[PDB]
């Protein structure tokens, strides 16, 4: 998992490889540079 | 919204959906023109969308109006979350009738183990994703502050209070936060945070409304 004390807020973001996170503060939980803001498509297979 | 239901049409009228191009946040109306949410759902430009049941589809009962004033809690702290609060002032009063109603400030703090409604949008699963057309409820008990303090240790201040189960399971989630936890038809909690989404021994933590009810108050006799 890689679960974090992190606000509720749907605010998605774009990391490495291609998965996108809930919001930043779960990305930087898991360890995943925000790439960009927003989701993201060949940037992930889901 | 985890281990919910799918919350019966017009079942939750003071149910508002905070939208700048998708919904990220949830509120409540207090009354005809504002709105109660989480501070860090704090965004510049803010659109506020009542009557909504399934936020996917027109149903003719959405009223879309933007936020006038944004007011953060003075206190607010971004890293610990403390005081998470904010009131947003429409820039038209809503029109209320069946689908768009007010929810009532709680006159004093709710003993532990009183039973609430929680609703949102939010996702729906602790480990994968899924978000919902239509609104979730979910019922939960007001936890006492010791379960909490010993869920979460030195993280909960006295403006937090715990909602939820200690076993898992049913919990608010990413995509709910700002939204209403109402026990006796009284507005008690905003979801704010928590160690990921319906974990064991790890509850969603909430906004305590009844120790902004002062504030609440005032800022609207003075705006
Ligand atoms: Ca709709």
């Amino acid at each position: 998992k890689k679960v974090c004390a992190c606000p509720k807020i749907l605010k998605p973001v774009c990391g490495s490889d291609g998965r996108t996170y809930a919001n930043s503060c779960i990305a930087r939980c898991n360890g995943v540079s925000i790439k960009s803001e927003g989701s993201c498509p060949t940037g992930i297979l889901n | 919204i985890v281990g919910g239901y799918t919350c019966a049409a017009n079942s939750i009228p003071y149910q508002v959906s905070l939208n700048s191009g998708s919904h990220f946040c949830g509120g409540s109306l207090i009354n005809s023109q504002w709105v109660v949410s989480a501070a860090h759902c704090y965004k510049s430009r803010i659109q506020v969308r009542l009557g909504e049941h399934n936020i996917d589809v027109l149903e003719g009962n959405e009223q879309f109006i933007n936020a006038a004033k944004i007011i953060t809690h003075p206190n607010f702290n971004g890293n610990t979350l403390d005081n998470d609060i904010m009131l947003i002032k429409l820039s038209s009063p809503a029109t209320l009738n069946s689908r768009v109603a007010t929810v009532s400030l709680p006159r004093s703090c709710a003993a532990a183990g009183t039973e609430c409604l929680i609703s949102g949008w939010g996702n729906t699963k602790s480990s994968g994703s899924s978000y919902p057309s239509l609104l979730q409820c979910l019922k939960a008990p007001v936890l006492s502050d010791s379960s909490c303090k010993s869920s979460y240790p030195g993280q909960i201040t006295g403006n937090m209070i715990c909602v939820g189960f200690l076993e898992g399971g049913k919990d608010s989630c990413q995509g709910d936060s700002g939204g209403p936890v109402v026990c006796n038809g009284q507005l008690q909690g905003i979801v704010s945070w928590g160690y990921g989404c319906a974990q064991k021994n790890k509850p969603g933590v909430y906004t305590k409304v009844c120790n902004y009810v002062n504030w609440i108050q005032q800022t609207i006799a003075a705006n």
